[PDB]
C-alpha cells in the first residue's frame, strides 16, 4: 500500500473529525439537564444530523453537520461557566 | 436625564426562540430601571392607555401655574400672568388670585 487520493483524503479527516464530536455526544446531551430546554431541544435536533450524515459519508452533510454539532457545544460550554 | 435600551450583540441577525441575548441599558448612574416585554399582538387588540415620557409632560404642563403666553395689561398684569406674586412697601402690589384653576379657556 502506498498512499490515498483526490477525495480519498479530506472525505476521511471529515468523518474523524465528525465522530470526535459524536463520542463526545451522550456527555454534551446529558449535560442539558441541568441547563434550559433551549440546549435541549437544540442538541437533540443537532445530533441526528451528525450521526445521518456520518453513515452516509456524505462530505457536504458531514461537515454541514460538524459546525451544527460544534456550535451547540461551545454554546453549552458557556451556558456552564454563567453556573460555575 | 437619558435612558436608552440596545441589543447588547454588536452583530448578528434574529434570535431563535429560547436563546439568549445580551441587553444594553444605557441611562443614569445611581438610577433604578424596571423593565418589562409585551408580545407586539397584544398592541393590536388595544394601544390605548399606555406609558410614554411625552404624555408625563403634557400633564406636568397641563399644572403649570401661568396661564399667558407673556405680557400683561399693566405691571400688576405681568406678574399674575405669567404666575407670580409682586407686593412692596410702597404700595405697588398685584391682582388678587382666588383661583386654582387658569381662566376658563373663553375661546
Amino acid at each position: 500500500t502506498s498512499l490515498p487520493t483526490s477525495n480519498e483524503y479530506q472525505n476521511e479527516k471529515l468523518a474523524n473529525e465528525l465522530k470526535s464530536l459524536l463520542d463526545e455526544l451522550n456527555v454534551n446531551e446529558l449535560a442539558t439537564g441541568s441547563l434550559n430546554t433551549y440546549y435541549k431541544r437544540t442538541i437533540k435536533i443537532s445530533g441526528q444530523k451528525a450521526m445521518y450524515a456520518l453513515k452516509s459519508k456524505d462530505f457536504k452533510k458531514m461537515s454541514e453537520a460538524k459546525y451544527q454539532l460544534q456550535k451547540i457545544y461551545n454554546e453549552i460550554d458557556e451556558a456552564l461557566k454563567s453556573k460555575y | 436625564g437619558s435612558l436608552v435600551v440596545k441589543s447588547g450583540q454588536s452583530e448578528d441577525r434574529q434570535p431563535v426562540p429560547g436563546q439568549q441575548m445580551t441587553l444594553k441599558i444605557e441611562g443614569d448612574h445611581g438610577a433604578r430601571v424596571v423593565l418589562v416585554a409585551v408580545d407586539k399582538g397584544v398592541f393590536v387588540l388595544n394601544k390605548k392607555n399606555k406609558l410614554t415620557q411625552s404624555k408625563i409632560w403634557d400633564v406636568v404642563e397641563k399644572a403649570d401655574i401661568g396661564c399667558t403666553p407673556g405680557s400683561g395689561k399693566d405691571y400688576a398684569g405681568v406678574f399674575s400672568d405669567a404666575g407670580l406674586t409682586f407686593t412692596s412697601s410702597s404700595g405697588q402690589q398685584t391682582a388678587q388670585r382666588a383661583e386654582l384653576q387658569c381662566p376658563q379657556p373663553a375661546a
